[PDB]
């Protein structure tokens, strides 16, 4: 198998049966956060979650933001792009806020209580009539039905390279988003005009002279 | 009976022979468990490698400083090539910590699990990143010639031969070290010195070395 | 056993006489592997070839176009080719030569066949001397003709050498500098110009220029090991 | 038999019965016979696309430099997009959009169950014959009778002017980013002198 540190102890507890059975499992836990198979579960969830949000916000910071160097889709910065929406839109940011409150939470709590229960959601009578497209697809994290909709998900000989590919483009994005934080605090422009400034000028312009990446030095 | 570093002394329990450059020397033990010797013979083979490598530079650098080509002494290196042609400092440190720390890290944890990174991890290299020894990582790329796996005596001769030109190089840095730190001169500058006046310049006629 | 090196000596226990010129000359032991011995093989004879031809240039160049410099002759025959364009043909082509002749090496056996005419087929061969239409013919017999061949081409490289070190001390061609030595033999060797003593060491200039501004952006042109001259 | 690199091991799952086997993956992107599949359809349809496209690049600028007066007179074939038609470009993008959902959907439709699209939903009489091949189609895809002779020889042709055409493709893209300036003319200044327009040369400025 594949490890994080060739030549390391992988940890016991991913090894198992259950925990090879995951996607993207590298065998890296130094901190020995799972040692609970609950927990290791609870945390595949968040793992599955943070992966897809950080994708669609990434990739929402990135295309227009490279789209906008071209001619079409002026773009504001990532982070002024609330101030000009809001001043477009139509109504304040605190209404915004609650009616983004409601709407998630409902959602999030339909998703929680699967959690707690895998075949939770459908049972007949409770919603009024999508009970019956409801349930779990025997992987938590992995629903079907209205979810999947171009049927991709069906071929069992895919299904692996599906999931990998999956885990390992949203730690990608993960770190992508992370970055994009640090280089706006760091240097005080736009990931794309980093990107630029970096190929423009390689072995000058990089966290050993932005001046506070390092300070020591 | 041994070649001993102190004609009369036995040699210590811990200390057979079988490895380079035995001589029994140990007074303070701290080589008494077996793993710890491991490592310190690991340690003292890199440290030989890089000192031989260190003081054929100084050595190589000085000659061309002496005649008139123009090479600045090796207090005075870092900060004419960085200074002279662009050199960001700080990134060249950095890049250097990327580099030594892949390599170095393999070594590392080479050591803790001795044949491990023969498995086809890195890129597609299989039995060219296993180790011979401890600290003789024989292969295709750290033994291109060959010299490892052939006339087997001759090569503890080569053995014996590295560890002892290593021994030598330290002591020799240290040398470099020290005297520059009494002469504020360049050290070929010192033989030359030396080799001109050797009945008076030397160690007893600094003023530094000896305070009395 | 034929003889050896330093005759009497005995010969290291790798180094039997199955090879052509082998004398026993291996002190460093560099042969110790059949599979470092087989490269090793390979690379003598490239060597040799390459130095004999380069040699038989030099002495030529200037016996037939005397007064061009053979270490300067790159800034000298620019022709309506541009450099760059000799420099594309010499890469391309030399790249197929050498990847054709290192792909028998490493897989023997199997490059033996004319891709583009089918019909052809270079005949089975002892690796490094293919032979075919690499050799018309034999003038006399083969085991002595190897020997004669690897005799010829370590004394070819030993003079190819000796070329550019005489070049960069006296600063004139081969037959020119045995001119020069013939013209005063105690007075012009190399223990003639430059000595070490723990005095003072003394070391011949470099007759070779710095810098050589071939076409605006110039050649740095330094002499082989500047500082340990003498 | 073929080689990419005559004596080399060729990797075991390549077996001739792809156009243009010639056993070169050295970074084993087709190990699962699925992506062989997918990888296939989507060589076949690559180079479809590359051979018209460099048709479409040298064909125009081909019948420049003769003189005709079609307003297509040498313009570029990066500068199709400041033209004016009979239409701005948006109806263009629209149109194309549909057609083309059309029948690349229908394309895969044949992809994932094949011989299941062979027959004209509206006129019912008209049908493909059971030739399927997924990627050849046959029937009127093929409509001035061929296909007689040893077809893997026509395939492996197929196969090699596409991958010509790709790599003559990506040509366009690299000349027309790096000098800037029409294809035929970088052959026109090439063949005025070969040995002083190269891409060492130029690539010094
Ligand atoms: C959750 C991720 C998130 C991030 C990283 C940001 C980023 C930002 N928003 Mg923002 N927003 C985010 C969610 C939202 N915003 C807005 C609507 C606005 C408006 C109207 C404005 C911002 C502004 C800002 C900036 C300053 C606000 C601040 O102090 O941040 C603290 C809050 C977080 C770090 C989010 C908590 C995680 C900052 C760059 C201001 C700006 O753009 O100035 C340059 C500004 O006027 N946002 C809405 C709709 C309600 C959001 C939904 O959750
Ligand atoms: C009156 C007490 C009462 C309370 C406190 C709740 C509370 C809840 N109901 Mg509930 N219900 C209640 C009565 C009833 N419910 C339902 C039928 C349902 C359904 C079908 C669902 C809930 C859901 C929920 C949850 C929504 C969580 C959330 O984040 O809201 C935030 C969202 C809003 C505040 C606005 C949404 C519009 C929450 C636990 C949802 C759930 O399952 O969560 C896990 C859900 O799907 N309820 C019926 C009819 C049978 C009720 C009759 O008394
Ligand atoms: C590969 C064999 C080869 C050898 C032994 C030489 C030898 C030499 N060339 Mg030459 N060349 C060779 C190949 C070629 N040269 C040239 C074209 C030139 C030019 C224009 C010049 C030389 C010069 C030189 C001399 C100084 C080079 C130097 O200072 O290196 C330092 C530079 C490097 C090591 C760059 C790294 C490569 C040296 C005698 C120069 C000279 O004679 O001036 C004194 C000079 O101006 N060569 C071409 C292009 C056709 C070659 C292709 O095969
Ligand atoms: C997929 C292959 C394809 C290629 C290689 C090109 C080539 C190009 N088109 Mg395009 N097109 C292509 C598809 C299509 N174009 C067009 C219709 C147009 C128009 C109207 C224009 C282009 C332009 C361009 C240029 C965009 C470069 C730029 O900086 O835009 C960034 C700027 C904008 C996107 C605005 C580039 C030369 C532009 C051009 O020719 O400028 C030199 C232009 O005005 N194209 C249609 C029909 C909808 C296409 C359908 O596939
Ligand atoms: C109302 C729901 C409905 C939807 C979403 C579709 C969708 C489709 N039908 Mg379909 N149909 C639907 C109802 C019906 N169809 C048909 C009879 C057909 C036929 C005969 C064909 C389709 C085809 C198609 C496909 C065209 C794909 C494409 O790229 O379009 C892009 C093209 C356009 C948007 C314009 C084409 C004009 C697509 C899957 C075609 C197919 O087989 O695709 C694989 C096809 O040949 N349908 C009948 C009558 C029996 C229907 C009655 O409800
Ligand atoms: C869930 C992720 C996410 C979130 C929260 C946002 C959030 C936002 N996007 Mg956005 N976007 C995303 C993904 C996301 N994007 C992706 C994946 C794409 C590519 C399709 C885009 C492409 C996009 C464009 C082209 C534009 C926005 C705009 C906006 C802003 C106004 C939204 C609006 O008025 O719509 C209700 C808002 C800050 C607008 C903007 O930047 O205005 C400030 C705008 O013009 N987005
Ligand atoms: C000069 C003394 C010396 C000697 C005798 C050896 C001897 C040996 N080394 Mg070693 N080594 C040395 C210096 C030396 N090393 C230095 C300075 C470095 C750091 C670069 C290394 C790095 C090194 C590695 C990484 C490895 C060895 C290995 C070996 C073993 C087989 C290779 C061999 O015999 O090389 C023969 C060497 C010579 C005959 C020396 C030639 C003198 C040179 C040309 C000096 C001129 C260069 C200078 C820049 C000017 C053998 C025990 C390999 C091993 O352990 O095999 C299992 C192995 O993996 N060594
Ligand atoms: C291109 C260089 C080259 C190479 C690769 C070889 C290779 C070989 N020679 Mg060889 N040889 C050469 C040049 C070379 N020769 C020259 C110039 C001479 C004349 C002096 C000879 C004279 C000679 C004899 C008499 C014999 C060999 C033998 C051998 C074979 C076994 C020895 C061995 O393992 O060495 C491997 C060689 C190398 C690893 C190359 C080492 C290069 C070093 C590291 C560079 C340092 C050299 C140093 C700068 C000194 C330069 C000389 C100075 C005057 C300029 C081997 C195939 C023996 C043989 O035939 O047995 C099979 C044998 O008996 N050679
Ligand atoms: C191209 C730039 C350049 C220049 C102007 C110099 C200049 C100098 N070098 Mg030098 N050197 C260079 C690159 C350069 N070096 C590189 C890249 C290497 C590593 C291969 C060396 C290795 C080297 C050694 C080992 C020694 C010198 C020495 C010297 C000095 C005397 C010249 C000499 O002995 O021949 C120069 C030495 C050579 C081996 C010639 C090869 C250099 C070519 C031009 C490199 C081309 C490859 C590059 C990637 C392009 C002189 C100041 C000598 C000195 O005085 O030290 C005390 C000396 O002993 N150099
Ligand atoms: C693994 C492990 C294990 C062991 O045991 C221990 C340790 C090591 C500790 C660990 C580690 C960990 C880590 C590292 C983590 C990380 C994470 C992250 C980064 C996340 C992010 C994450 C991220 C994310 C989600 C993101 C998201 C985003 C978003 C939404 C965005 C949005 C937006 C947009 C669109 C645009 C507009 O205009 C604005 C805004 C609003 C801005």
């Amino acid at each position: 198998r594949q490890s994080w540190l060739p030549g390391s102890q992988i940890p016991a507890h991913l090894d198992t049966p259950a925990a090879q059975a995951l996607a993207g499992n590298f065998g890296f836990d130094p901190l020995g956060l799972g040692k609970d198979p609950v927990a290791l579960r609870w945390y595949q969830q968040a793992e599955l979650i943070h992966c897809r949000t950080a994708m669609a916000g990434v990739a929402g910071i990135l295309i227009p933001g490279l789209l906008t160097k071209a001619g079409a889709l002026n773009v504001p910065e990532w982070y002024d792009a609330g101030k000009v929406a809001i001043e477009n839109s139509f109504a304040p940011w605190g209404s915004l806020l609650a009616v983004q409150l409601f709407l998630c939470g409902f959602v999030e709590a339909k998703r929680w209580q699967d959690i707690r229960k895998p075949g939770s959601q459908g049972e007949p009578g409770s919603f009024l009539g999508f009970e019956a497209s409801l349930k779990g697809t025997s992987e938590l994290g992995y629903p079907g039905g209205p979810f999947d909709p171009l049927g991709l998900s069906k071929e069992a000989d895919k299904w692996a390279d599906w999931k990998l590919k999956e885990v390992k483009n949203g730690r990608l994005a993960m770190l992508a988003f992370l970055g994009f934080v640090a280089q706006k605090y760091a240097t005080g422009a736009g990931p794309v005009d980093n990107l630029a400034a970096h190929l423009k000028d390689p072995w000058h312009v990089n966290y050993a002279t932005n001046g506070v990446s390092l300070p020591f030095l | 009976v041994r070649p001993v570093w102190f004609p009369g002394n036995p040699p210590p329990a811990h200390l057979d022979g079988s490895l380079a450059g035995d001589y029994g020397f140990d007074p303070l033990f701290l080589g008494q468990e077996p793993q710890t010797l491991k490592w310190y013979v690991q340690a003292e083979l890199v440290h030989g490698r890089f000192a031989m490598l260190g003081a054929a530079g100084i050595i190589l650098t000085s000659i061309g400083a002496k005649v008139g080509l123009g090479f600045p002494e090796w207090y005075d290196a870092g900060k004419v090539v960085v200074e002279k042609n662009n050199i960001d400092f700080p990134t060249l440190m950095v890049i250097q910590f990327y580099l030594m720390g892949w390599a170095e890290t393999k070594r590392w944890y080479d050591f803790k699990n001795p044949g491990s990174q023969a498995d086809g991890s890195f890129l597609g290299f299989t039995e060219e990143f296993k180790g011979l020894e401890n600290g003789y990582p024989g292969g295709r790329f750290f033994d291109p010639m060959g010299l490892s796996r052939g006339d087997a005596a001759k090569y503890q001769e080569y053995k014996q031969k590295e560890v002892k030109n290593g021994r030598l190089a330290m002591i020799a840095c240290l040398g470099f070290a020290a005297q520059y730190a009494a002469t504020g001169k360049g050290p070929l500058d010192n033989l030359a010195d030396h080799l001109a006046d050797p009945n008076h310049v030397n160690f007893a006629t600094n003023g530094v070395s000896n305070p009395i | 056993s034929r003889p050896l090196w330093l005759p009497g000596s005995t010969p290291p226990a790798h180094l039997k006489g199955d090879l052509p010129g082998d004398f026993g000359f291996d002190p460093l032991g560099l042969g110790a592997n059949a599979e470092s011995l087989k490269w090793f093989k390979e690379s003598e004879l490239v060597h040799s070839r390459w130095a004999m031809a380069a040699v038989a240039g030099i002495l030529v160049q200037e016996i037939v176009r005397p007064d061009v410099f053979w270490y300067n002759a790159g800034k000298e025959v620019e022709s309506p080719l541009g450099p760059l364009g000799l420099l594309a043909v010499e890469f391309f082509l030399m790249h197929w030569v050498e990847v054709r002749r290192w792909q028998d090496l490493r897989k023997p056996g199997s490059v033996d066949q004319d891709p583009i005419f089918s019909q052809y087929k270079l005949p089975p061969h002892e690796v490094g001397y293919p032979g075919g239409v690499f050799a018309p013919f034999i003038p006399g017999d083969l085991a002595e003709l190897k020997v004669k061949e690897i005799k010829n081409g370590r004394l070819a490289m030993l003079a190819f050498v000796g070329f550019v070190m005489a070049a960069q001390v006296t600063g004139k061609g081969p037959i020119a500098a045995l001119q020069e030595h013939l013209a005063d033999p105690w007075g012009t060797t190399i223990f003639s110009k430059a000595a070490v003593v723990p005095g003072q060491a003394v070391a011949p200039p470099c007759k070779i220029p710095a810098s050589v501004s071939y076409k605006g952006i110039e050649i740095p042109t330094p002499c082989f090991l500047q500082g340990l001259w003498p | 038999l073929p080689s990419w690199m005559p004596g080399a091991d060729l990797p075991g799952y390549l077996n001739g019965t792809l156009p243009g086997d010639f056993g070169f993956d050295p970074l084993y992107l087709g190990q699962d016979p699925v992506k062989l599949k997918w990888y296939a359809q989507a060589e076949l349809m690559n180079a479809r696309f590359a051979m018209l496209a460099v048709a479409g690049i040298l064909v125009p600028e081909l019948l420049s430099n003769i003189g005709f007066s079609w307003p297509g007179a040498g313009v570029a074939w990066y500068d199709a997009g400041k033209f004016e038609y009979f239409a701005p470009a948006s109806s263009l993008f629209g149109v194309q959009m549909l057609l083309f959902a059309w029948v690349e959907i229908r394309r895969y439709q044949d992809f994932v169950k094949p011989g299941s699209a062979n027959q004209d939903p509206i006129f019912t009489n008209n049908k493909l014959p059971d030739g399927n091949e997924p990627g050849y189609p046959g029937g009127i895809f093929d409509p001035f009778g061929w296909s007689k002779g040893d077809i893997k020889s026509l395939k492996l042709k197929e196969i090699k002017n596409g991958r010509l055409a790709m790599l003559a493709f990506a040509g366009f893209i690299g000349q027309a980013y790096t000098t800037g300036t029409t294809p035929l003319k970088n052959l026109s200044t090439h063949l005025a002198d070969p040995w002083s327009t190269t891409v060492w040369q130029n690539d010094l400025a």
